[PDB]
């Protein structure tokens, strides 16, 4: 985006380490953060739409339970 | 009937709130959880306001 | 490593959370909002409690804080 | 035979966390 | 400065018998003298004339005053002299470079690299990167000045 | 990456000097530790709560041992009164040879510390002056030391293992452990402190040995049983007798009616022996209240869903709080420090308004010592006492569990305790503060005639009723003949009388005027150190401005610019703020006090009474006079024996102070720049083969919060600490 | 006459420290008496003073020990008052500040749109709106607890 | 001029100008009854 203030356009990164790999969204496939398009995962949010929110005794120990969520 | 009315915002989320009136716009296109658009004249710590709304709220009177 | 717990509504943005430095955004499609848009991290893992993502981002109660314990070189920034 | 306790104070501060700031060098590499 | 501590470490506990001070640490003469004194031989040859030793305050012991109480005479240094300075001398140090530090990295800090993106004041910023404020040369400002008070 | 430490991956794996940092900080954090069953820290706490009543045991088998060897006791009984009582013995391999020009004080022979543990006299109270006789109460909190790390070692393994029920069971970890932990414990005290000690206050070498072959008292141990017994009280050890002596020595036993006599000027022996044999029934009843099995006594339960009154034709409706108190352990560390809270502080008097043995009302240095710690934790356990008080609401309670029951209701209507503690001290606020201030104009603009000094009219009541005879108002009572003081004349009321006003008494110290301008002040203090608290922890169990702190936890570190509105927000840091306010509460009243108090010891009593009513008073001759012993043993000659704290003072003075940088100077200034040469250090040859095993970085901004909080504080607890005490060895 | 803390007349100390304190100002030879400004260090002054001397007298605030007023109402004998009688004004002088700080605001939702409608103050204040300031309490007080209070209002 | 009215108002230093050219009577109060000390009904 520093390539944003002279007009500039299509940045591209990656990884690259030893011994080299990933590491990278643009392109991966370049999607843009920005857009949304084609199979994007889950992970997407607390059966708390937020509000409810208090004093969070679910917990004792657990063991399964959460670690997580 | 009540459209935009003197209508109360009751949920264990919000910010203004029991603060009372307003609902200003309300659509029909289900989906969501946002029907209920409100307006006030007084705000969060935005400045633009407004954010939306729904479902179990509106706890009030006229 | 990223948390606690930061929650539903926006996206679109062009008005909202565009700026995540260490990225951590997707936006998939899902059906809900005024076109399609639910949102927290399609990562969260090069992020960075770079918390800059509310600032940009509305919808009302805590929207965006840290909690990252572990705390990690990847996002304690510190390479060298 | 006698003069002393001094045997504790060379310890106590001197080598004693000579060997606190030593084996806890550590808790790390403990 | 960690020097005068010593001397408390060292007349408390620190017994005359050895420490810094003048008939001490000494650091005889001394110290000189410096030069200033010379300054005091300036005007009778060395820059020919003007008249009486360039200001009293430098020299030797050819002294004056009026007014009963005193005017300014030949202010001897040494010992309590290449002391406190260097703290002057210290300061002036870790005061600018708060300065340079803050100076240089300010648009582009090695991390937070982009900072043009706040504005000059703008608070700090992530509770990420485990702990980011005072970033801000306004806020490296912000302390700027303290120590100078404190200088 | 980095396996080591332990207590969950976290932090464990997680590279830079945190771990270290967090590990340590939060070390006893195990209550959130991801390594814990129900049991696990309930487990824990047991074995780790005797732990240290290891050392607390060690703290004093030594110390006590310590003394008798070190220092003049089994000496100091020739004569009882001085002094420079005396502490432990000094190897100092740095103090120049002006050891001697050092401590060769006291008894010492070399440069030994001032003793003003009190202790030297609850020591000689109980019985011995025989170091010999000694050598023992060493040996016995070693008989405790070794024996109950066995409750260590031992009852820390499944087999003769703990339970977790065993420990929510309310009636009998309490009814019964009443009647056992005080109780009975006294008794044998409340004898000792009748049956050994009286002997030598009668003066006779009744050690333990001849244990039978006494008999302090004549008749057996007879009307005890029967049902008469002032053949007790029948004659009080009397009027003169060199106390523990000769003469006047009047035996009886448990007493109950006389009252210091000047000599001992300390609450006379075996007086109190009557006492500790009394509380016992007052919880051996109310301590059988309840239960072990026997299907006899106390349930609890409609003590509440019943007794939820004084309430309801209306009001509250408790249907049991209760799973909350016994579930949340907070309350077990939310009112055991929060009620051994006040005792600190009704310990911070009684203990001194009327003392108690071998003299300390006329030291004037335990009062200086023995007096302000006590008072410190009464800060020190009353702060942080709270905290365990947020906690269980973000971090035990369940608005579910209870939103019948007052405390959710509290909760319902709490944005209004907050609000009448705020208005409780704006107000408190220019007041007391207002007034206060040409009590500092005039007072410097030749007018002190003009005045607003308002002399306190109220506390005043008090203090004569109960007993006290000083001057004008012709009212009944302590009228030296009145019909309060009546019925009972004689019962409790002439003692506590004989002695209630000359000074060397102490006893409901003098009145003056603007002893409510600090009163007042004090009665300021607090009520702002509390809110604090009680946001810190109320609200604080959620809030509004982030609506879920609830999840979010006590102890997160500040936020980030986030939407401009947000900063420093652990229910931690306004326990945080809240140490502060105290310890300005503190700040306060041990000035007052000292001033005070120091005004007697040299008979000058306009050291306050002229004085404090506009603060240079306080400035100029609290603070500024006295001084300079201290501050000049140290003076460009020598060190004199108050030479130290002319250097801890300054350290308090410096130790305080750098409790300023992390403090005042916050978080992203110091990586950023312990970079810029944590890479200097990364390039320069020679010291280049030198890699460092984990990897510089700057500090959680809690901690650059914390350590502003342990090396202030500590500078805070210091110097007045050392001042209290240098001043007074010089002047008193 | 109470707690101590004697009415000043019989003068031990006070009327003497004060025949005192200000009387070394008055030694104020140490310039020149006549007439001055530059100096009246001396002369006058003391008139608001010891030409108020045994004036300020007078009343007694039983001046006590240190010899100055220990100024005391708590509510018995004449002092009442001492800061009652000059007490309640206060009270008085403030909160119906209150109502001007209501009304005013009480106004800022009225004529509809509001807040620096608090900046621009549109002169609140002189009368009523103030000079009901006069009468508020126990004829009128409970403009608190009916229809304005419930609250009770839109 | 009016009515109560409203009337108009001004900026910034309204407040601020509260306090000296009226406020000071103050001054002027506490000179003609020089000092208070307490208490003086008329
Ligand atoms: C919110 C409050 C909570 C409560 C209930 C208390 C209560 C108390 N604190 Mg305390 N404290 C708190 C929070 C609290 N504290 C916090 C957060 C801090 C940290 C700064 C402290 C730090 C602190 C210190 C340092 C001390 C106390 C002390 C005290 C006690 C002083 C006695 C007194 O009240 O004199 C006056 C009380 C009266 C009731 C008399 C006035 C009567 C008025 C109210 C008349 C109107 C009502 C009616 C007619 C009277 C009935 C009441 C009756 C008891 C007379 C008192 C038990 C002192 C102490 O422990 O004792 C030595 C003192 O040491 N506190
Ligand atoms: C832990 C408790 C208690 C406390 C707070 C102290 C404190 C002190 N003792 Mg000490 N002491 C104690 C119990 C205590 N003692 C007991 C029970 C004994 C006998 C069994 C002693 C026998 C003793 C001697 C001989 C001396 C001290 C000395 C001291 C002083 C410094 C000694 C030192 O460096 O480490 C103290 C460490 C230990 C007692 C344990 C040693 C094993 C460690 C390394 C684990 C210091 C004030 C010295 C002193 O004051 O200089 C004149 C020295 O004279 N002590
Ligand atoms: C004096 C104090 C305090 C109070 C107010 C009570 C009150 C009561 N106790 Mg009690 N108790 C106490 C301390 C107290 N106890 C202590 C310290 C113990 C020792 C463990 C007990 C052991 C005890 C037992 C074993 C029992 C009681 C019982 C009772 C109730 C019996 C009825 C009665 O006595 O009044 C009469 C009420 C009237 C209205 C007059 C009509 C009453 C509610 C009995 C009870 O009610 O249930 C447990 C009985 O079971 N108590
Ligand atoms: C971090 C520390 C760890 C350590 C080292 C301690 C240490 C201590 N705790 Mg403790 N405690 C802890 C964790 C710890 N606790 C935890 C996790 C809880 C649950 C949150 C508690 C709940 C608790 C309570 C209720 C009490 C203590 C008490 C004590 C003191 C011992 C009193 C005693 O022996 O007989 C006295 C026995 C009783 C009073 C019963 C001691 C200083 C007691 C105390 O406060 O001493 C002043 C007591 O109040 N603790
Ligand atoms: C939200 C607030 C609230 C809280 C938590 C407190 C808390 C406290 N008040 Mg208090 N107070 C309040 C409102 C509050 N007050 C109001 C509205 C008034 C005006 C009537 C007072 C007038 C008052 C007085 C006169 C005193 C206290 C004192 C106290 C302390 C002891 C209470 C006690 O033991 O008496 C039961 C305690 C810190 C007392 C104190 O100083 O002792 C520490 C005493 O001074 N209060
Ligand atoms: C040295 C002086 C100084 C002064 C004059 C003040 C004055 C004040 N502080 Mg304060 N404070 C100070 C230093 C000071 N503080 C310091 C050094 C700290 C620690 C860093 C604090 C931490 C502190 C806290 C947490 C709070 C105050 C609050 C207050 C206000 C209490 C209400 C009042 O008195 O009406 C005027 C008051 C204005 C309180 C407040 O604002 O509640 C209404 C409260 O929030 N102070
Ligand atoms: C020595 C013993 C014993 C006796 C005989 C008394 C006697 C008295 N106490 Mg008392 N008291 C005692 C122990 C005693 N107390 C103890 C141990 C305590 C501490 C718990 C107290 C704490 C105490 C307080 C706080 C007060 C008294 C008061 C009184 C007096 C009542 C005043 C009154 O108005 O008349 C009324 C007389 C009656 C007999 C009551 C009327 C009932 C009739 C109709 C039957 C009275 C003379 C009060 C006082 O001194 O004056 C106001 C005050 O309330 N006492
Ligand atoms: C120039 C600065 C300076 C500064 C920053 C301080 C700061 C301090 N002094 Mg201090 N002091 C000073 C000059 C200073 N002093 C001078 C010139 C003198 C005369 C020699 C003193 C004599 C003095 C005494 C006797 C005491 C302090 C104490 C204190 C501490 C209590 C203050 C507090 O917590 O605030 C809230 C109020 C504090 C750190 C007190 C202390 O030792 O406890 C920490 C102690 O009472 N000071
Ligand atoms: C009778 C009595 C009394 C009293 C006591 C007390 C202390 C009580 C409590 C009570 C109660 C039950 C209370 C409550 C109250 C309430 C309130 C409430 C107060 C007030 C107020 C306010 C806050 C105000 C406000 C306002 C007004 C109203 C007017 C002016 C303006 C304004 C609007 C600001 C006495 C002392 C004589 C003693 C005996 C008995
Ligand atoms: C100085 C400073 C640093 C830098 C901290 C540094 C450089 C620490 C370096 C370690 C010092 C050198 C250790 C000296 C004392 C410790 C060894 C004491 C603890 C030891 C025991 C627990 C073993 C911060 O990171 C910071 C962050 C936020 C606010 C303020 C500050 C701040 O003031
Ligand atoms: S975080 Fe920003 S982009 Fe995502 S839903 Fe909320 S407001 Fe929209
Ligand atoms: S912490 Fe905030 S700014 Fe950083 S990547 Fe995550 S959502 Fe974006
Ligand atoms: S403590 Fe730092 S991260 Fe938190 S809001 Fe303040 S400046 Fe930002």
């Amino acid at each position: 985006t520093r390539l944003r203030s002279k007009y500039k356009i299509k940045y591209q990164f990656y990884r690259v380490f030893p011994s080299g790999e990933v590491q990278y969204l643009h392109p991966k496939d370049g999607v843009y953060p920005e857009k949304v398009n084609p199979g994007r995962q889950g992970v997407g949010l607390n059966m708390r739409s937020i509000g409810k929110n208090v004093s969070p005794i679910e917990v004792k120990f657990t063991g399964k339970q959460p670690y997580d969520l | 009937p009540k459209r935009g009315s003197k209508v109360k915002i009751l949920r264990r989320e919000s910010y203004w709130f029991k603060n009372v009136g307003s609902v200003v716009a309300v659509d029909q296109d289900p989906k969501t959880r946002y029907p209920v658009v409100v307006r006030f004249a007084k705000v969060n710590y935005a400045n633009i306001s407004t954010n939306n709304y729904a479902l179990d709220e509106v706890e009030e009177v006229a | 490593s990223h948390s606690v717990k930061i929650y539903d509504t926006c996206i679109g943005c062009t008005q909202c959370v565009r700026a995540c430095p260490t990225d951590v955004l997707e936006m998939i499609p899902w059906g809900g909002c005024k076109a399609k848009q639910i949102a927290s991290a399609p990562r969260t893992e090069d992020c960075v409690g770079c918390k800059r993502c509310e600032s940009a981002c509305p919808t009302d109660f805590l929207s965006v804080r840290v909690y990252l314990w572990h705390e990690t070189t990847r996002s304690m920034g510190l390479a060298y | 035979m006698i003069n002393l306790p001094s045997l504790f104070v060379p310890l106590v501060g001197l080598l004693f966390p000579a060997v606190a700031m030593a084996s806890l060098f550590l808790h790390v590499e403990k | 400065f960690g020097l005068y501590i010593h001397n408390d470490t060292m007349s408390a506990l620190g017994r005359p018998q050895d420490m810094f001070s003048d008939t001490a640490i000494q650091l005889q003469p001394v110290f000189a003298q410096w030069i200033q004194n010379t300054h005091a031989l300036a005007p009778g040859t060395t820059a020919p004339g003007a008249t009486a030793s360039t200001s009293l305050t430098w020299g030797g012991g050819d002294l004056v005053a009026v007014g009963n109480k005193v005017a300014l005479l030949p202010i001897p240094l040494g010992t309590a002299d290449f002391l406190v300075h260097h703290i002057h001398a210290f300061t002036i140090h870790v005061t600018v470079l708060i300065l340079l530090k803050g100076v240089l990295f300010a648009r582009s800090s090695r991390l937070i690299p982009d900072k043009a993106n706040l504005g000059f004041r703008f608070p700090c910023d992530g509770p990420g990167r485990g702990g980011t404020c005072q970033v801000s040369a306004w806020d490296h400002v912000f302390l700027g000045l303290f120590w100078m008070y404190n200088s | 990456a980095l396996r080591i430490p332990r207590f969950s991956q976290g932090i464990a794996q997680d590279p830079t000097t945190r771990r270290i940092w967090f590990g340590i900080a939060t070390a006893h954090d195990f209550e959130s530790h991801d390594d814990i069953t129900e049991g696990r820290l309930y487990q824990n706490i047991f074995a780790s709560h005797f732990g240290q009543l290891a050392i607390i045991f060690l703290w004093t088998s030594g110390n006590l041992f310590h003394v008798a060897w070190q220092g003049n006791f089994e000496a100091w009984v020739q004569d009882p009164f001085h002094v420079r009582p005396i502490a432990h013995a000094i190897w100092d391999p740095h103090f120049g040879q002006p050891a001697v020009e050092a401590f060769t004080r006291g008894g010492a022979l070399g440069p030994v510390n001032n003793a003003y543990s009190g202790v030297y006299q609850w020591w000689y109270t109980i019985g011995l002056r025989t170091n010999e006789d000694l050598y023992t109460g060493a040996i016995f909190l070693l008989f405790l030391s070794a024996i109950s790390l066995l409750a260590g070692w031992l009852h820390l393994q499944p087999k003769w293992k703990p339970s977790v029920s065993w420990f929510k069971n309310a009636e009998s970890r309490l009814n019964h452990h009443l009647s056992g932990l005080f109780g009975v414990s006294s008794l044998a005290w409340a004898g000792h402190l009748v049956h050994v000690a009286i002997p030598g206050s009668r003066g006779e070498y009744v050690r333990w040995n001849n244990f039978l072959d006494v008999l302090p008292y004549p008749q057996g141990l007879g009307p005890l049983l029967t049902g008469q017994w002032n053949l007790y009280a029948q004659n009080p050890s009397s009027s003169n007798h060199l106390f523990g002596t000769t003469q006047g020595a009047g035996t009886a036993i448990l007493t109950i009616l006389g009252g210091f006599h000047p000599q001992t000027q300390s609450l006379w022996l075996t007086d109190v022996a009557h006492h500790h044999l009394a509380i016992a029934f007052l919880f051996l009843i109310g301590g059988l209240m309840y239960r072990t099995n026997f299907g006899i006594g106390h349930s609890i339960k409609y003590i509440l869903e019943a007794h939820i009154p004084p309430g309801g034709r209306l009001g509250r409706g408790h249907k049991g709080l209760y799973d909350t108190i016994n579930n949340s352990i907070h309350f077990q560390l939310g009112l055991a420090l929060a009620s051994l809270g006040v005792i600190t502080s009704l310990v911070a008097q009684h203990m001194y308004s009327l003392p108690a043995y071998a003299f300390i009302a006329q030291d004037f240095t335990t009062q200086a010592a023995l007096y302000t710690h006590h008072q410190y934790i009464a800060g020190f356990i009353m702060t942080g006492a709270f905290a365990h008080g947020p906690i269980f609401f973000i971090r035990d309670y369940n608005p579910e569990q209870n939103a019948d029951n007052v405390l959710a209701r509290m909760l319902e209507h709490k944005e209004a305790i907050i609000s009448h503690l705020s208005w409780a001290s704006l107000f408190l606020g220019f007041h007391t503060l207002g007034l206060y201030v040409h009590n500092d104009v005039m007072l410097a603009f030749g007018t002190p005639e003009k005045q607003i000094l308002i002399e306190p009219i109220f506390a005043q009541w008090i203090q004569s009723a109960h007993g006290k005879t000083t001057y004008g108002f012709d009212i009944p009572l302590s009228s030296t003949n009145g019909p309060a003081l009546n019925a009972g004349r004689n019962i409790w009321l002439p003692g506590w009388l004989n002695a209630i006003n000359e000074n060397s008494n102490s006893l409901f110290l003098t009145i003056g005027p603007g002893d409510f301008l600090v009163h007042h002040a004090i009665a300021l203090g607090l009520h702002t150190t509390t809110l604090i608290l009680v946001k810190g922890a109320l609200d604080a169990r959620g809030s509004k401005l982030m609506p879920d702190k609830k999840d979010f936890g006590y102890s997160f570190p500040c936020d980030g610019p986030g939407r401009g509105g947000t900063c420093d927000i652990s229910a931690w840091d306004d326990f945080y703020l809240a140490v502060f306010w105290m310890l300005n509460t503190i700040g306060w009243v041990t000035f007052y006090w000292h001033w005070k108090h120091i005004t007697l010891w040299r008979g000058n009593v306009s050291q306050f009474n002229e004085s404090s009513t506009y603060l240079m008073g306080w400035l100029r001759d609290y603070l500024w006079l006295n001084s300079s012993q201290l501050i000049n043993g140290i003076t460009p000659l020598v060190c004199n024996s108050l030479s130290v704290w002319a250097w801890m003072f300054l350290f308090g003075h410096l130790v305080w102070a750098t409790g300023f940088m992390f403090l005042i100077s916050w978080r992203g200034y110091w990586q950023e720049l312990i970079e810029t040469l944590a890479w200097a250090h990364e390039r320069t040859p020679l010291a280049n083969l030198i890699r460092w095993r984990d990897k510089p970085v700057a500090l959680s901004i809690v901690q650059a919060r914390l350590v502003g909080l342990v090396h202030f504080s500590v500078g805070y607890i210091f110097t007045y600490a050392a001042f209290l005490i240098a001043s007074t060895s010089g002047k008193f | 006459d109470i707690a101590g803390l004697t009415p000043c007349k019989e003068s031990k100390q006070f009327a003497k420290r004060e025949k005192q304190a200000l009387k070394k100002l008055q030694a104020s030879l140490k310039l020149y008496a006549d007439d001055s400004a530059p100096a009246l260090a001396i002369k006058a002054t003391m008139e608001k003073t010891k030409k108020r001397f045994d004036n300020y007298g007078k009343y007694g605030l039983l001046c006590g020990s240190d010899g100055l007023p220990h100024l005391i109402v708590s509510g018995d004998q004449r002092h009442w008052g001492e800061f009652i009688t000059p007490g309640i004004l206060f009270l008085y002088i403030a909160g119906w500040i209150g109502w001007v700080g209501r009304s005013y605001l009480i106004a800022i939702r009225d004529e509809k749109k509001p807040t620096q409608k608090e900046i621009i103050i549109d002169v609140p204040l002189a009368s009523s709106l103030l000079f009901r300031g006069f009468s508020w309490p126990v004829a009128a007080y409970r403009e608190l607890l009916n229809g304005e209070l419930v609250d009770n209002n839109f | 001029m009016r009515d109560f009215k409203t009337y108009l108002s001004v900026a910034p230093v309204l407040s601020t100008l509260w306090f000296g050219s009226l406020a000071g009577l103050l001054i002027e109060i506490n000179r003609f009854f020089p000092d208070a000390l307490t208490f003086p009904f008329f």
